[PDB]
DNA sequence: GCCCAGCTTTCCCAGCTAATAAACTAAAAAC
DNA sequence: GTTTTTAGTTTATTGGGC
C-alpha cells in the first residue's frame, strides 16, 4: 500500500560546476527539487517511502559497505528532521557542508550503486507496491573508460526491470548536451529533455512523485450490452488543512475515539435497528427506515450511461459546478476498452462533439449529468506532458442549481474610456500559469508545525502570493489611473 | 419574500377525454399541481396559495350573485399549503361534468388574489391556470382582464395538453401535439392566450404558456415566485488608487436538501430519548479510556505529531485584511482552461446597484478584456475569516446586461500531475479504418442537436441544464406518500421522471443499428487475471 | 465599542429571522 | 481491513458606517 521513492544523487565534481550561467549548479537543482517532493508529501499527508543516496563521494555509508555511496537517508516517510537535513546542503553554503560532510569527485561503480538502493527496497519493513529509482546526473557516460564497471551496471541495471524495480533518469545540463544513447539508453526503465532551470527539473520529478490513483473505476455503458471500463481521477483537488488529532496529554500519543448511542431512560446500547429517522413539516411527523432514506437516493446503479453527443459550442463555460474529472481507459478490467475508448476520442475530436452521461459515482446517489469532453495529449518543450489524452468530465447543473438575477438597464462605456482601460489593461498584462500561487492558509500552517517540531527560532512567514504587489502596478500604471478616472467619474462622486 | 399564488385548474367535461394509453389533461394537470404544491410544502416557504377548480358540477366562489360565474369552485382559499391539500388533489378532487368559461375562471382567481391578499404583504401576486382550451367561452371581458393585471401587479401563465412550440412519454422529450390535432375551438382559445400574453409579457409571453408534459421536467411553475439571490458588496480594485464599487450573486450553486433526518427512537419516536457519548482510549493495544481533561490538540507533520493548542494556532494562523476582489494581472484567455476551474460556485459580477459611474467604469474592464481576448486573475475573499482565492474574471456580453464571470483557480497544492500514456501515438490500441467508422456513425446517429427551424441555428434535442434535479421530486413522492398511508413501502420511481432523464426517443431509436455494428467491430470481455 | 431593518398565523412591547463558509462527522469504495 | 473522498451535518463567525 506504500510505494518507494529512493532519490538517487551525483556527486561527481561536474554535479556542483554551474556551466557559468545565473543558474544553480545540478546538485542544488537536485537538492532542492527533492526537499519539494518531501515538503509536497508532507502536504498531502502521503504514506509513500522516501530515502537519500549519494554516490562518487569520498565517504561510504551502506549495510555491504560499499565504497564511494552514501545512504543519507533510509527508505522512511518524510518528517521535519530529514526535510531540514536535505536543507543543509541547499545553495553555495549547502555545497560546501555536503563536501565536508562526505566529500565528492571519487570513483565509483554504478554497478554497486544500485545494488545498495535495491537493498534498501527489502529492508522495508513496511508491505511495497511500486519500487522506484530517480536517478539524478549531469553525467552521460559514467564507464565510457572501464567496460568492466560499464558491463556490471547493465547487468544490475537489467536485473532490476526483472525484478520490479523502476530506473528514471533525471539528466541534468551537460556541454554539448546529454546524450542518452551513449549509456543510459540500456538502464532506464519520448523522453523528457534534459533539464537546465530547476523549473524543469521539478515538473518532470513531479510529474513522477506519485502514481496514478483513481478515484472509482467504473463501467462506461452505450447500452447495456457494450460496456467499457474506464478510471476516474481528480487531476485537481482542493488541498485542505488537515484535520486535528487528539493526543494524550501525558504522553503525546494519538487517541481512538468511540461513538456510541445509547437509550436515556435505560442507558441501554441502541442499535441501529432500535432507531428510527423523522422528519417534521408544520406539525405533522413523517417516519422512515434508515433503509429508506438511502433506497429514496437510488436511481441508476453506479456508472456512465451514454445519453449522446452534443456539440462542445451548446456547453457554456459559465455553467462550471464543480471541478471536472478526467476519464482514462482501465484495459485491467474489460480487455478492449482502450481500443473503443481511443476510436471515441479520436470522433469525439473531429467532430468537436461530447459525450453526454448520465453519471452515479457510488450506489445510492441520485443522477448528474455529465459532459464528457475529448482533450487531445500535449507536450511541451521540455516533453513533459502538460495535457493527458482523453475526456474531461464536466459536471452539468440542473436546472436546480442555476440561479436568476434581476437587471436593469445596460449601461456601456464609450470607446474613449475603453480605450483607456485597454492602456491600463495592458499595463498589467503577466503570463498565467496553473502552479504561479501558493495556498497562504496551507503553507503558514506548515510553517508553523516546522517551528514547533523542530523548535526554531521563529516560525517561518509565508508570502501570500495572492496579494497584488499594488506600489509596482501604481508606478507601472504612471497617470492612466488618473485619466481613467476624469473620463468616468465625476469630481462630485 | 413572500408570495400569493392562485392555481386555477380545469376540470371540466374534456378534460377526462382518455386517449388509448395516453393521460388524459385532467391527470397531466393533476401531476403538474402536486409538484408545484408538494415542492412548498416540503421546502416551507411563506408563500400563499389558492386553488380555483372550473367545470365543476356544482358553483361555489364569490361572484356568483346572478347566476353568473357558474360551475366555478374556490376548493381553497388563500393561506400556507398543507398535507391537507395535497390530500384532496390526490384523493378528493373528482374530475367535473360540465365546462366553465375559463376567462371567468381567471376573473374569479384574481378576485381571490384582489380580496384576500388584504394587508399581507406579497412581494407577488401569480395566477397559473391549467386547461385545455376546449370550450367557448366571452371575450367581452378582455381590457378589463388584462387592465387589472397590469394595475394590480399580477403575473400569468398557462399550461395546456399541447406545446406551443409517435409514442408519447409523458416528460419526455420530443412528442408535439401538432396545433393541427387540436379542434377549431381550441384553437380559437389558444389565440386569445397567445394575445393575453403577449400583452402582459410582450414577445417573451409566448414562453409563458407550456404543456403539461414539459412542465413536468422544469421549474417553470416556480418561475414567477423564485426567491431572488442577495447580492454582495465590494470594490474591485486595481493598484491602489482605483476602485470600482461592484455588486456579486452566485449563478451557479448546486441546490441541497434543507431538512436533515433526526434520528429518533423506534418507540416513543422522539429526539430526547436518543443520545450520543464519545469515549477515547489509546488506539494503540490495552485499550485504556482517557478523560476529557487529559486530551490536547495535535497535528501530524509527516511521521511526526506536534501538539498544537487552538489557542496557540489561532494566534499564529495566517491572517488576512478582509473582504476583496483585487486584480493582480490580465492574462490571454487561452491560458486559462475551463479544466482547471475550481470551488462549488460561479459568481457575475456586476456594478453596484443605481451607480452609473461604477457601471460605465466596469463596463470599460468588460469590453477592454473581450477586445483584447483577456481576462483578469484575481483574489477573491468573501470576508476576513474566509480563505482567501485566486480566481478569474472573465468578460460576460449580452444583449441585456454586461458583467464580471467569477471561478476561482487552482493553488499549486492542487494539481497531481500524473502521466498518462499516449493514446494517438498507440501501438497497441489504435482502431481500425471500419472500427473508427462504426464509431463515427454511432456518433451521428446519436446526435443530441439539429439545426432546425433552418436559421443555421443549432437546437439542443436535450437540453439538461432545464431538468430539475431528480432527487426533490422523488423524495417529495416519498415524503408524501409516508404522510398519506403509513402502513405502505415507498413507492417506485414516477415514469416521467425516467422519461425526463433518458434522451428523446428519437435518438435512441436511431443508433440501435450503429451500437449493433460496434458490439461486433469491438470485442470487449472482463480479464479473469491479474 | 453599538446596533442598524422589517414584517407579522409571536405581538408592533417585541421577536427573530440570515448568508455562508470553515469545521467536522459519517459511510463508501479504492487499495 | 485501512485510507482517501464526499455527502450530510453543525454551528459560529461574519458586514459596515458612525
Amino acid at each position: 500500500g506504500r510505494d518507494s521513492l529512493i532519490f538517487l544523487v551525483d556527486a561527481s565534481k561536474a554535479m556542483f560546476e554551474s556551466q557559468s550561467e545565473d543558474e544553480l549548479t545540478p546538485f542544488d537543482m537536485s537538492i532542492q527539487c527533492i526537499q519539494s517532493v518531501y515538503i509536497s508529501k508532507i502536504i498531502s499527508s502521503d504514506r509513500d517511502l522516501l530515502a537519500v543516496v549519494f554516490y562518487g563521494t569520498e565517504k561510504d555509508k551502506n549495510s555491504v559497505n560499499f565504497k564511494n555511496i552514501y545512504v543519507l537517508q533510509e527508505l522512511d516517510n518524510p518528517g521535519a528532521k530529514r526535510i531540514l537535513e536535505l536543507d543543509q546542503f541547499k545553495g553555495q553554503q549547502g555545497q560546501k557542508r555536503f563536501q565536508d560532510m562526505m566529500g565528492h569527485g571519487s570513483d565509483y561503480s554504478l554497478s554497486e550503486v544500485l545494488w545498495v538502493c535495491a537493498n534498501l527496497f527489502s529492508d522495508v519493513q513496511f508491505k511495497m507496491s511500486h519500487k522506484r529509482i530517480m536517478l539524478f546526473t549531469n553525467e552521460d557516460n559514467p564507464h565510457g573508460n572501464d567496460s568492466a564497471k560499464a558491463s556490471r551496471a547493465r547487468t544490475k541495471a537489467g536485473d532490476l526491470r526483472d525484478t520490479g524495480i523502476f530506473l528514471d533518469l533525471m539528466h541534468l545540463k551537460k556541454p554539448g548536451g546529454f546524450d542518452i544513447s551513449l549509456f543510459y539508453r540500456d538502464i532506464i526503465s519520448v523522453h523528457f529533455e534534459e533539464s537546465s532551470k530547476l523549473e524543469d527539473l521539478l515538473r518532470k520529478v513531479r510529474a513522477k512523485e506519485t502514481r496514478k490513483r483513481a478515484l472509482s473505476r467504473l463501467k462506461l455503458k452505450l447500452n447495456k450490452d457494450i460496456v467499457i471500463s474506464v478510471g476516474i481521477y481528480n487531476l485537481v483537488q482542493k488541498a485542505l488543512k488537515p484535520p486535528p488529532i487528539k493526543l494524550y496529554r501525558e504522553t503525546n500519543e494519538p487517541v481512538k475515539t468511540k461513538t456510541r448511542t445509547f437509550n436515556t431512560s435505560t442507558g441501554g446500547l441502541l442499535l441501529p435497528s432500535d432507531t428510527k429517522r423523522s422528519q417534521i413539516y408544520g406539525s405533522r411527523q413523517i417516519i422512515l427506515e434508515k433503509e429508506e432514506t438511502e433506497e429514496l437516493k437510488r436511481f441508476d446503479d453506479p456508472g456512465l450511461m451514454l445519453m449522446g453527443f452534443k456539440p462542445l459550442v451548446l456547453l457554456k463555460k459559465h455553467h462550471y459546478l464543480r471541478p471536472s474529472l478526467f476519464v482514462y481507459p482501465e484495459e485491467s478490467l474489460v480487455i478492449g476498452s482502450s481500443t473503443l475508448f481511443s476510436a471515441l476520442l479520436i470522433k469525439c475530436l473531429e467532430k468537436e462533439v461530447a459525450a453526454l452521461c448520465r453519471y452515479t459515482p457510488r450506489r445510492n446517489i441520485p443522477p448528474y449529468f455529465v459532459a464528457l469532453v475529448p482533450q487531445e495529449e500535449e507536450l511541451d518543450d521540455q516533453k513533459i506532458q502538460v495535457t493527458p489524452p482523453g475526456f474531461q468530465l464536466v459536471f452539468l447543473p440542473f436546472a436546480d442549481d442555476k440561479r436568476k438575477m434581476p437587471f436593469t438597464e445596460k449601461i456601456m462605456a464609450t470607446p474613449e474610456q475603453v480605450g483607456k482601460m485597454k492602456a491600463i489593461v495592458e499595463k498589467l498584462r503577466f503570463t498565467y500559469r496553473s502552479d504561479s500561487f501558493e495556498n497562504p492558509v496551507l503553507q503558514q500552517h506548515f510553517r508553523n508545525l516546522e517551528a514547533l517540531a523542530l523548535d526554531l527560532m521563529e516560525p517561518e512567514q509565508a508570502v501570500d502570493l495572492t496579494l497584488p504587489k499594488v506600489e509596482a502596478m501604481n508606478k507601472r500604471l504612471g497617470s492612466l489611473v488618473d485619466e481613467f478616472k476624469e473620463l468616468v467619474y465625476p469630481p462630485d462622486y | 419574500n413572500k408570495a400569493a399564488v392562485v392555481l386555477c385548474m380545469d376540470v371540466g367535461f374534456t378534460m377526462s377525454n382518455s386517449i388509448p394509453g395516453i393521460e388524459s389533461p385532467f391527470e397531466q394537470a393533476k401531476k403538474v399541481i402536486t409538484m408545484f404544491v408538494q415542492r412548498q410544502v416540503f421546502a416551507e416557504n411563506k408563500d400563499e396559495i389558492a386553488l380555483v377548480l372550473f367545470g365543476t358540477d356544482g358553483t361555489d366562489n364569490p361572484l356568483s350573485g346572478g347566476d353568473q360565474y357558474q360551475n366555478i369552485t374556490v376548493h381553497r382559499h388563500l393561506m400556507l399549503p398543507d398535507f391537507d391539500l395535497l390530500e384532496d388533489i390526490e384523493s378528493k378532487i373528482q374530475p367535473g361534468s360540465q365546462q366553465a368559461d375559463f376567462l371567468d375562471a381567471l376573473i374569479v382567481s384574481m378576485d381571490v388574489i384582489q380580496h384576500e391578499t388584504i394587508g399581507k404583504k406579497f412581494e407577488k401576486r401569480h395566477i397559473e391556470i391549467f386547461t385545455d382550451l376546449s370550450s367557448r367561452f366571452s371575450k367581452s371581458q378582455l381590457d378589463i382582464i388584462i387592465h387589472s393585471l397590469k394595475k394590480c401587479d399580477i403575473s400569468l401563465q398557462f399550461f395546456l395538453p399541447f406545446s406551443l412550440g409517435g409514442p408519447f412519454r409523458l416528460g419526455g422529450h420530443g412528442p408535439s401535439f401538432p396545433l393541427k390535432g387540436i379542434t377549431e375551438q381550441q384553437k380559437e382559445g389558444l389565440e386569445i392566450v397567445k394575445m393575453v400574453m403577449i400583452s402582459l409579457e410582450g414577445e417573451d409571453g409566448l414562453d409563458e404558456i407550456y404543456s403539461f408534459s414539459e412542465s413536468l421536467r422544469k421549474l417553470c411553475v416556480f418561475k414567477k415566485i423564485e426567491r431572488h439571490s442577495i447580492h454582495w458588496p465590494c470594490r474591485l480594485t486595481i493598484g491602489s488608487n482605483l476602485s470600482i464599487r461592484i455588486a456579486a450573486y452566485k449563478s451557479i450553486l448546486q441546490e441541497r436538501v434543507k431538512k436533515t433526518w433526526t434520528v429518533v427512537d423506534a418507540k416513543t419516536l422522539k429526539k430526547e430519548d436518543i443520545q450520543k457519548e464519545t469515549v477515547y482510549c489509546l488506539n494503540d493495544d490495552d485499550e485504556t479510556e482517557v478523560l476529557k481533561e487529559d486530551i490536547i490538540q495535535g497535528f501530524r507533520y509527516g511521521s511526526d505529531i506536534v501538539p498544537f493548542s487552538k489557542v496557540d494556532e489561532e494566534q499564529m494562523k495566517y491572517k488576512s485584511e478582509g473582504k476583496c476582489f483585487s486584480v493582480l494581472g490580465f492574462c490571454k484567455s487561452s491560458q486559462v482552461q475551463r479544466r482547471f476551474f475550481m470551488g462549488n460556485q460561479v459568481l457575475k459580477v456586476f456594478a453596484a446597484r443605481d451607480d452609473e459611474a461604477a457601471a460605465v467604469a466596469l463596463s470599460s474592464l468588460i469590453h477592454a478584456l473581450d477586445d483584447l481576448d483577456m481576462v483578469a486573475i484575481v483574489r477573491y475573499a468573501y470576508d476576513k475569516r474566509a480563505n482567501p482565492q485566486v480566481g478569474v474574471a472573465f468578460p460576460h456580453i449580452k444583449h441585456n446586461y454586461e458583467c464580471l464571470v467569477y471561478v476561482q483557480l487552482p493553488f499549486m497544492e492542487d494539481l497531481r500531475q500524473y502521466m498518462f500514456s499516449s493514446l494517438k501515438n498507440s501501438k497497441k490500441y489504435a482502431p481500425t479504418e471500419a472500427q473508427l467508422n462504426a464509431v463515427d456513425a454511432l456518433i451521428d446517429s446519436m446526435s443530441l442537436a439539429k439545426k432546425d427551424e433552418k436559421t443555421d441555428t443549432l437546437e439542443d434535442l436535450f437540453p439538461t441544464t432545464k431538468i430539475p434535479n431528480p432527487r426533490f421530486q422523488r423524495l417529495f413522492q416519498c415524503l408524501l406518500h409516508r404522510a398519506l398511508h403509513p402502513r405502505e413501502p415507498l413507492p417506485p420511481i414516477q415514469q416521467h421522471i425516467w422519461n425526463m432523464l433518458n434522451p428523446p426517443a428519437e435518438v435512441t431509436t436511431k443508433s440501435q443499428i450503429p451500437l449493433s455494428k460496434i458490439k461486433t467491430l469491438f470485442p470487449l470481455i472482463e480479464a479473469k487475471k491479474k
